[PDB]
C-alpha cells in the first residue's frame, strides 16, 4: 500500500496473508476470509505455484514479523480458479480457496460480508484497500498491515488510462486523479472494502495496475458483486 | 525480489563449446519470456536467443543460428545457453533477461542478470613486454609505458607504486591482429622534474602471475 | 531483419537540460519499442516500454513517444546520474537493439597537448616498432590524427584508443599507435603525427627523425 497508515487489531479481521514456503518463506498475496473454511483471493496468485502443498495462510495477524516456525497457519484443501480466467491476464481474476480445516471466529479473525443482491446499483463512497504490499514501486513488503482510503472511478474513466487493455463490467477501478494513494506489489488478492449502511462489504479484489500510486493511473479490481452466483455455487456445492 | 545470476563464462578455443547458466532466485507468480543478450568489447547490445513459453518457440539471431541452443530446466529454476563452434567474434559479456507476460501487476516488465564474460581465442597466456615512452628532449612534459603483447585481459598499471596518480591516463587495451592485447599508460609532469625525479610504471598481469617495473627516463 | 538506427550517436549536455534522442525502425514496429540506460561495465536498465509506458521504479523525468517507425526518448531535466549510453529496442519480432546514443558532459573547448614518442631501442631489437602519438586532455571528443612517414600519409597500420570523460575536468585523452616492422621503420627518416581539432587554430604536427 502506497500512502497508507498502520491498521489496528480487529480493524480488518478478514485480511489474510497467503505465503509460500520453499527453502525460505515469503508473503505473496493477500486474501479475504469469507466463511469458516473459505478465503477469496485473485486467481493470478497461483499462476507460478499452482499446487497446494507449498502454501501457508495466516489469519488473525497484524504484523508479519510475528510469524515464527510455530505460528499456526491454515493449509489449502482446494483451489477453485474461475473457469474463464486466463493465466497472466486480467479477466475473471478470482479464486476461492477451501481450507483443510474451518477457522473459529474471534474479534481479530472473522469474515467480510459479500455484496448484497439489493446493492447492485449502489455507488460506494467509503472504500478502503489493505495489505502488506510495497509502499513504493520496487519497494519492500511492509511489516504492519497498511490501510488506505481510495475513491472508486467509473469504468469509462478507467478505460481512458488503459488504452491497451479492455476494462469490463466485471472489473472496478479506484484511484486519485493525482495519485499518491494506491495498492502496490504484494497487496494483490486482498480486499477492497466499502462501508455501506453501517456495514463493510467486499467490493473488490486487488487484481492489476500500471505502477503504484501514479497520477491518472487507477488500480483495477475484480468486481465481487458480479461473481456472487459463481461464489455461492462453488461454495454451497463443495459444502 | 526476483533475481538472476549468470555463470559458466570463461576462456575457450575457437571451435570449442561452452554452456552458460542463468539461475533464477525468489518466489513469483509471474511468467516470463526468457532471453540471452550479449555485448562485445566496446560494442552495442545484441539479442541472440529467446524462449517465449515453457517448451515453446525457441528462436535465434542469424549471428548464432545453428550453433547455440537455449533451454530451461524448471526443476532447477535455470535457463541455459549451449554454445558450440565458438569463434573470436562471439567474445562478449552475456546477459540473461526476463520479460513479463501479460497485464502489469504493480511490477516490473524487465529483469536482468549481472552478465558473464565469454572469451574465445586461440592465444597463449602470456605476460606483457613493457617498453618506455621516454619524455622528449624538446612547462609540461609527457612520458609513459607501452604495455604490449599480453593475453588475456586485464592488466593493471600504477606509477611509482601508487604514489603518482595525478595526470595519469591508462588507455583501454586494443586487440591486435596477432590476438594479443596492447595499451599505453601515460602521465604528464613538470619539465623541470625530468632530471631529478624518478618515474617507474608498475605493470601487473594476474593471469600470467607477472609483475614488471620499468624505469622511464629522458633519452 | 528489422534494423534500428538511433540519432544522434553522441550528444553533449549539462545537468538541467532537456534531452531528446530518436530511434528509427526500418519497418513498422507499431508501439513495440523499449528504451534502456546502460553505464560502462553494468547491465542495462529498462526505462520505457510499449513506446511510452514508464517502467516500475523509473523516475518520471523519463518519457517516450512515437509509433510506427519513428520514436523519441526525452529526459525532461538531466541529472548527474543520467550520463550514460541509451539504447532503443524493437520487440515486434524477437529483439533488436539500436546502436546506442551516448549522453556526455558538455564543457568548453580544450585543445589537446600533443606528444610523439619514438619506439624504444629495446623494442626495435625484438623486430617491431611502435610509434605513439598522444593527444592529452581535450574537448570535444572529435579529433583527426594523421600519420606521415617521410611525408607519405599512412593508412591501415594504426589503432586509436580513447579514455572515458575525466571525472575532474570532463576532457578526453587519446593514443594513436603506428606499428611497423623494424625493417620498414629503418627505411625512413621523418615520422610525423598531425592533429586536427576545434581547439586548434590550425592543425598541429609533432615529429622526430629516426636517430636524433
Amino acid at each position: 500500500i502506497v500512502g497508507g497508515t498502520e491498521s489496528s487489531w480487529g480493524e480488518w479481521p478478514w485480511q489474510v496473508s497467503l505465503q509460500v514456503k520453499l527453502t525460505a518463506q515469503r508473503h505473496l498475496c493477500g486474501g479475504s476470509l469469507i466463511g469458516h473454511q473459505w478465503v477469496l483471493t485473485a486467481a493470478h496468485c497461483f499462476d507460478g505455484l499452482p499446487l497446494q502443498d507449498v502454501w501457508r495462510i495466516y489469519s488473525g495477524i497484524l504484523e508479519l514479523s510475528d510469524i515464527t516456525k510455530d505460528t499456526p497457519f491454515s493449509q489449502i484443501k482446494e483451489i477453485i480458479i474461475h473457469q474463464n480466467y486466463k493465466v497472466s491476464e486480467g479477466n475473471h481474476d478470482i479464486a476461492l480457496i477451501k481450507l483443510q480445516a474451518p477457522l473459529e471466529y474471534t474479534e481479530f479473525q472473522k469474515p467480510i460480508s459479500l455484496p448484497s443482491k439489493g446493492d447492485t446499483s449502489t455507488i460506494y463512497t467509503n472504500c478502503w484497500v489493505t495489505g502488506w504490499g510495497f509502499s513504493k514501486e520496487k519497494g519492500e513488503i511492509q511489516n504492519i498491515l497498511q490501510k488506505v482510503n481510495i475513491p472508486l472511478v467509473t469504468n469509462e474513466e478507467c478505460q481512458k488510462r488503459y488504452q491497451d487493455y479492455k476494462i469490463t463490467q466485471r472489473m472496478v477501478c479506484a484511484g486519485y486523479k493525482e495519485g499518491g494513494k494506491d495498492a502496490c506489489k504484494g497487496d494483490s488478492g486482498g480486499p477492497l472494502v466499502c462501508k455501506h449502511n453501517g456495514m463493510w462489504r467486499l467490493v473488490g479484489i486487488t487484481s492489476w495496475g500500471e505502477g503504484c500510486a501514479r497520477r491518472e493511473q487507477p488500480g483495477v479490481y475484480t468486481k465481487v458483486a458480479e461473481y456472487m452466483d459463481w461464489i455461492l455455487e462453488k461454495t454451497q456445492s463443495s459444502d | 525480489e526476483v533475481q538472476l545470476l549468470e555463470s559458466g563464462g570463461g576462456l575457450v578455443q575457437p571451435g570449442g563449446s561452452l554452456r552458460l547458466s542463468c539461475a533464477a532466485s525468489g518466489f513469483t507468480f509471474s511468467h516470463y519470456i526468457m532471453m540471452w543478450v550479449r555485448q562485445a568489447p566496446g560494442k552495442g547490445l545484441e539479442w541472440v536467443s529467446g524462449i517465449y513459453s515453457s517448451g515453446g518457440i525457441t528462436v535465434y539471431a542469424d549471428s548464432v543460428k545453428g550453433r547455440f541452443t537455449i533451454s530451461r530446466d524448471n526443476s532447477k529454476n535455470t535457463l541455459y545457453l549451449q554454445m558450440n563452434s565458438l569463434r573470436a567474434e562471439d567474445t562478449a559479456v552475456y546477459y540473461c533477461a526476463y520479460r513479463r507476460i501479460g497485464v502489469p501487476r504493480r511490477d516490473e516488465f524487465d529483469i536482468w542478470g549481472q552478465g558473464t564474460m565469454v572469451t574465445v581465442s586461440s592465444a597463449s597466456t602470456k605476460g606483457p613486454s613493457v617498453f618506455p615512452l621516454a619524455p622528449s628532449s624538446k612547462g609540461t612534459a609527457a612520458l609513459g609505458c607501452l604495455v604490449k603483447d599480453y593475453f588475456p585481459e586485464p592488466v593493471t598499471v600504477s606509477w611509482n607504486s601508487g604514489a603518482l596518480t595525478s595526470g595519469v591516463h591508462t588507455f583501454p587495451a586494443v586487440l591486435q591482429s596477432s590476438g594479443l592485447y596492447s595499451l599505453s599508460s601515460v602521465v604528464t609532469v613538470p619539465s623541470s622534474s625530468l632530471g631529478t625525479q624518478t618515474y617507474i610504471c608498475n605493470v601487473n598481469h594476474k593471469p600470467s602471475n607477472t609483475k614488471v617495473d620499468k624505469r622511464v627516463e629522458p633519452k | 531483419d528489422i534494423q534500428m538506427t538511433q540519432s544522434p550517436s553522441t550528444l553533449s549536455a549539462s545537468v538541467g537540460d532537456r534531452v531528446t534522442i530518436t530511434c528509427r525502425a526500418s519497418q513498422s514496429i507499431s508501439s513495440w519499442l523499449a528504451w534502456y540506460q546502460q553505464k560502462p561495465g553494468k547491465a542495462p536498465k529498462l526505462l520505457i516500454y510499449k513506446a511510452s509506458t514508464l517502467e516500475s521504479g523509473v523516475p518520471s523525468r523519463f518519457s517516450g513517444s512515437g509509433s510506427g517507425t519513428e520514436f523519441t526518448l526525452t529526459i525532461s531535466s538531466l541529472q548527474p546520474d543520467d550520463f550514460a549510453t541509451y539504447y532503443c529496442q524493437q520487440y515486434n519480432t524477437y529483439w533488436t537493439f539500436g546502436q546506442g546514443t551516448k549522453v556526455e558532459i558538455k564543457r568548453t573547448v580544450a585543445a589537446p597537448s600533443v606528444f610523439i614518442f619514438p619506439p624504444s631501442d629495446e623494442q626495435l631489437k625484438s623486430g617491431t616498432a611502435s610509434v605513439v602519438c598522444l593527444l592529452n586532455n581535450f574537448y570535444p571528443r572529435e579529433a583527426k590524427v594523421q600519420w606521415k612517414v617521410d611525408n607519405a600519409l599512412q593508412s591501415g597500420n594504426s589503432q586509436e584508443s580513447v579514455t572515458e570523460q575525466d571525472s575532474k575536468d570532463s576532457t578526453y585523452s587519446l593514443s594513436s599507435t603506428l606499428t611497423l616492422s623494424k625493417a620498414d621503420y629503418e627505411k625512413h627518416k621523418v615520422y610525423a603525427c598531425e592533429v586536427t581539432h576545434q581547439g586548434l587554430s590550425s592543425p598541429v604536427t609533432k615529429s622526430f627523425n629516426r636517430g636524433e
